[PDB]
């Protein structure tokens, strides 16, 4: 018994906007963080707080961004997002601008 | 309740509840034997068609005709394995698992084997793992537990008597169901002990309510009967009598014993006194480090094997496995559930996961090996532990106190809660009389409650163990980088660094690292290499930076280059295994066989590696441990010297490694070379070492188990002693009251060898090694109901008068004195006999007046006849039980006894081999089941072991084989049975 493609994916989108837990696992977040600080200055302490402040403002930028992806590749007449919908996503939002 | 708040505007309802159904999704979603494991392979696949064709290698389809697998299926007990092959499978679940398997394996091994660069020590450890592999995969065939019993229905199979077996490595979730005939014909131990596993003379529910009133304990100068296990020492047998003497007097305690004494046997030895002399048979918990509790599980089976000690580890279905199958005699009850178990070992991981599901039991016994990791008050397994309900408590450790008196005040607290406090630190600076008085008065307060016995107090044959302290110079590039650190240079600790990315966070971290080896740091072996090196960085000279940027890899060599020359082995302990990386290439490099250990590495190359450094044929020369991993477990025998890279914070740990190679039974004289660094950050972490192995000293050593007036001298001595600074033939392999010995072992020796750059390598070693690059060129590469329970009795054993004591305790009998079961037993049987011969008098006269009546009737037919017919065609009350049959009181009396004793004066060594003889019965031919002498010999055996009536017990019993030939419109049934066992009895007799 195989499932047909999709399904399954809808299922994962039924499921994962009803819960609200984080998707990104704690310490490559903290790793990644700390990288990206450590360029700036050597020698930084990072409150737990302000790591997880970052993951959950990390979580919203993006899942608005697969959003706006998202309403990109449909207005392609497309399912399946590119990179292309992602520049374009940024650049109506300034980002690329 | 009402809302006195309202919103005026007006909003559309809108539907808040986010609960999804899937439930217009099953047009696409819904609208157990398959290939488990594969074990072995073997070269021929039907016959041996002949030895061409070995060259080469084949390909997967080649594979597929030429090799035969065996396969576990899924669902099954590793005993229906079958010797399979690709067109004998056709297509089931797992396939993909065989492909693989043959894929992996058989590529791999072909291709090592026909490798022309692979030379005999690969070849011999994939052979030695395969044949690991091999007998690891053979041990899943043994039986080790057997949890339950049950009658099952085959497939017109009438009805077959099915055990769950548990195996010798797997856990609980891979116990099966199988036949009980072949676990009987493979292992007959443990059905043996299963069957005594049922009725078990000693439960939970048939404990001792002692409440304040324990009985008093006498000194046991032998071993007691009941711990059959191996002997039990002196040592051991004090250390009984002192916990018990501690449990008399309701007090918790700490063993606290040196690793190697046998302390598993001890507390093994305590619980068997507490469960068979005192009668304490209640659960008991055990917990345990994972890594020893196979340790603990083989001392349960040898010394106490009539114990009921289940484990409780694995996943949530094992635990569940354990929870609904082992853990109460009455899983299938609603109210009140007494336990099955004796013993439950388990670890702290499922004491923190089930503390749910574990803390509502009434434990009467907590025991916790290695109770330092018990040694903080605030970590969560403190406080899942202190929340048990348990009566009595003991920690079983090596070293109580490790840090502070905190840790000891911690232990002490979780022991008994509340009449020990500690509230003030000690000072070295201060050394006045009251922090005398205040460590005499935790002498004096801790003295009975703590056990401690030395390797130097027993055993009389262990060589001296010697540790010399030896400080190093540092080098250039060490006091270079000690600079940029310790006077923050950030910009200098960049330097020629392309990414320049330095962490000073943790300055003593760095301090450390720096003292240790300049190589930690990122981009530190390029500046050595091009400043010394040339830039050319060819082999030698690398090696040459490896020896020269650390000022103590140069006493490192030199005392490799000795022990090398010399017969000894060498272990190598570090804190960091980044230096233990930095070793283990200056050995590949420099060409030496080392082996390791750290936390990277997997049990099982733990196992490998340790097994290979004590194989008596090994030519491995230096083992390399990490210092705080491995446990208490590893066994380091062969090895003799012992160099401490770097000193640990806790000197327990560095105690624990140099006792590594220190253990009970070495032929050799250890010694211990500590390498320091000079006027460096690890001389204030010898300093607070020291500190702590004087603490140790004052309160452990002094309170193990004329002179106390020399005490308030020596403490002051051993005082002033802490409060004092130690800094202000050298290699030998040789050494040649107790307060000054423990004067020894803190000297500081230095060691001021300065060898310039070039003089190492020499003329020996480097022809050698030039000759090998040169060469790699080359080659590229008593009431009523005491009564009538004495009455079920009679019908099951016979006389209670010998059997008054299996009735008692077996939960056959009420709580009452055996005495008084004994004499209430005697009097109902002299008065069966007396009620019996008085209805059989009035009866034989009753039919000599109804014969007389019928010869005067017979007259006048030439009635009274049919009344002399229906004549010729035994109940008493005892003590309220009315309708007793007093006649089979007194026939199954002398028949049990008839029985027993033909039975114990030929067939005493195997009562299975008795056997009727020349007597023949009658033909039992119009059964159902096929019934013969043999089986009637059977049924006599089991009257004898379960008690005549016990047909659940005998049909149970598969020593006989009788499972089958019983059903319970089937003959022979239960009141057949019956009959049979009084007519062959009657008959014999």
């Amino acid at each position: 018994h195989r499932y047909r493609p999709g399904t399954v994916a809808l299922r994962e989108i039924r499921r994962y906007q009803k819960s609200t837990e984080l998707l990104i696992r704690k310490l490559p977040f903290q790793r990644l963080v700390r990288e990206i600080a450590q360029d700036f200055k050597t020698d930084l302490r990072f409150q737990s707080s302000a790591v997880m402040a970052l993951q959950e403002a990390s979580e919203a930028y993006l899942v608005a961004l697969f959003e706006d992806t998202n309403l990109c590749a449909i207005h392609a007449k497309r399912v399946t997002i590119m990179p292309k919908d992602i520049q374009l996503a940024r650049r109506i939002r300034g980002e690329r601008a | 309740k009402i809302p006195t708040r309202f919103s005026n505007r007006q909003n559309k309802t809108v539907n808040y509840n986010i609960d999804y159904s899937d439930d217009d999704l099953l047009e696409s979603e819904d609208d157990f034997h398959g290939i488990d494991i594969v074990i072995n392979h073997r070269l021929k696949t039907s016959l041996e068609e002949g030895k061409v064709l070995e060259k080469t290698v084949p390909d997967l389809n080649n594979c597929k005709e030429n090799y035969e697998f065996l396969i576990k299926w899924t669902d099954e007990s590793h005993l229906h394995n079958t010797w399979e092959t690709y067109e004998s499978i056709g297509q089931v679940r797992g396939l993909k698992r065989l492909d693989n398997y043959c894929k992996q394996f058989i590529i791999e091994d072909q291709q090592v084997r026909l490798d022309p660069y692979v030379t005999a020590e690969d070849i011999e450890i994939m052979d030695m793992e395969r044949e690991r592999r091999l007998d690891e995969f053979e041990e899943f065939h043994v039986p080790e537990r057997i949890i339950d019993s049950q009658r099952a229905s085959l497939e017109d199979g009438t009805s077959q008597l099915q055990y769950l077996v548990k195996w010798r490595r797997l856990n609980y979730d891979e116990a099966t169901w199988e036949n009980a005939t072949d676990i009987v014909k493979l292992a007959p131990e443990q059905v043996k002990h299963f069957q005594n596993r049922e009725n078990s003379k000693i439960l939970p529910q048939y404990s001792s309510n002692y409440t304040s009133q324990r009985p008093r304990f006498e000194k046991l100068s032998v071993q007691p009967p009941f711990i059959k296990g191996g002997e039990l020492r002196d040592f051991q047998l004090t250390g009984i009598n002192w916990m018990a003497f501690l449990w008399s007097k309701g007090d918790n305690g700490i063993l606290a014993d040196e690793m190697g004494l046998g302390k598993t046997v001890q507390t093994v030895a305590f619980i068997s006194w507490l469960i068979f002399a005192r009668r304490q048979n209640g659960p008991h918990i055990i917990v345990v480090p994972l890594s020893t509790m196979p340790a603990w599980l083989d001392t349960f089976e040898k010394w106490a094997p009539d114990l009921n000690c289940i484990c409780y580890m694995g996943n949530q279905k094992s635990r569940d496995t354990i929870r609904e199958y082992e853990f109460y005699t009455n899983p299938r009850a609603k109210g009140k559930k007494t336990m099955k178990f004796n013993v439950l070992l388990t670890t702290y991981e499922y004491i923190l996961k089930d503390r749910a599901e574990l803390g509502s039991i009434k434990w009467q016994f907590m025991a916790v090996d290695e109770a330092h990791r018990l040694k903080n008050a605030e970590s969560s397994l403190y406080e899942s532990l202190n929340s048990f309900k348990v009566a009595n408590r003991m920690l079983i450790t090596g070293t109580p106190l490790q840090n502070n008196i905190k840790e000891l005040a911690a232990l002490v607290n979780f022991l008994m809660p509340g009449r020990f406090t500690i509230d003030q630190e000690i000072d070295f600076e201060n050394q006045d009389e009251e922090q005398e008085e205040y460590i005499h008065d935790l002498h004096r307060r801790i003295q009975p409650f703590i056990l401690r016995r030395l390797k130097k107090d027993v055993e009389k044959s262990l060589p001296s163990k010697t540790e010399r302290i030896l400080r190093v110079e540092l080098s250039d590039v060490q006091t270079e980088y000690y600079k940029n650190i310790l006077t923050k240079n950030y910009s200098a600790l960049t330097a020629g660094a392309k990414g320049g990315h330095f962490s000073l966070l943790n300055i003593m971290n760095e301090l450390k690292k720096a003292s240790n080896h300049p190589y930690l740091f990122d981009n530190a072996e390029e500046r050595v290499l091009q400043k010394f090196g040339d830039g050319k960085m060819t082999r030698e000279n690398v090696l040459r930076g490896l020896i020269m940027s650390s000022g103590k890899m140069v006493l490192l060599d030199q005392l490799l280059t000795r022990l090398k020359k010399d017969g000894h082995r060498v272990l190598i302990f570090s804190q960091m295994v980044r230096m233990l990386d930095i070793l283990g290439d200056y050995l590949s490099i420099k060409g030496i066989n080392f082996q390791r250990l750290d936390g990277t590495v997997p049990s099982a190359q733990r196992r490998i590696s340790i097994d290979h450094f004590n194989s008596p044929d090994s030519n491995d020369f230096v083992f390399l441990l990490s210092t705080r991993a491995g446990g208490l477990g590893i066994n380091l025998m062969t090895a003799d010297t012992v160099v401490i890279f770097d000193s640990d914070w806790n000197p327990q740990a560095d105690l624990q490694a140099m006792a590594r190679a220190h253990r009970i039974g070495q032929k050799n004289h250890v010694m211990v070379y500590r390498l320091v660094s000079k006027d460096t950050v690890e001389e204030e972490v010898l300093e607070r070492a020291r500190k702590k192995m004087i603490l140790e000293y004052a309160i452990i050593s002094l309170g193990v188990t004329k002179k106390n007036e020399p005490n308030a001298g020596e403490l002051s001595a051993i005082l002033k002693f802490g409060a004092g600074n130690m800094f202000t033939d050298v290699l030998n392999h040789a050494e040649d009251l107790g307060g000054e010995e423990f004067l020894k072992q803190f000297e500081v020796t230095d060691y001021k060898a300065d060898i310039d750059w070039d003089d190492i390598i020499p003329e020996e070693e480097l022809k050698k090694l030039q000759d090998e690059e040169q060469k790699r060129k080359d080659e590229e590469y008593i009431g009523e109901s005491e009564v009538r329970a004495l009455y079920k009795a009679i019908l099951k054993f016979g006389n209670l008068k010998e059997i008054l004591d299996e009735l008692i305790a077996d939960g056959t009998l009420p709580v009452k004195s055996f005495e008084k079961y004994g004499e209430t037993y005697d009097e109902m049987m002299e008065a069966a006999k007396d009620c019996v011969h008085e209805e059989e008098k009035n009866r034989k006269e009753i039919l000599e007046k109804l014969e007389k009546h019928a010869t005067a009737y017979r007259a006048k037919l030439k009635n009274p006849l049919t009344r002399l017919s229906l004549k010729k065609r035994v109940l008493f009350n005892f003590k309220g039980v009315k309708s007793l049959n007093a006649e089979s009181l007194l026939s199954r009396v002398e028949d049990l006894k008839y029985l027993k004793n033909l039975i114990n004066s030929n067939y005493k060594d195997d009562p299975l081999k008795f056997s009727l003889g020349n007597n023949t019965p009658k033909p039992v031919q119009n059964w159902s089941s096929n019934w013969t002498k043999e089986e009637d010999e059977k049924l006599l055996i089991g009257v004898f072991k379960y008690g005549y009536g016990s047909w659940t017990q005998i049909r149970d019993d598969p020593f006989l084989g009788i499972t089958d030939k019983i059903f319970l419109k089937k003959v022979p049934g239960a009141i057949h049975l019956g009959r049979r066992v009084d007519y062959l009895l009657s008959f014999l007799r």
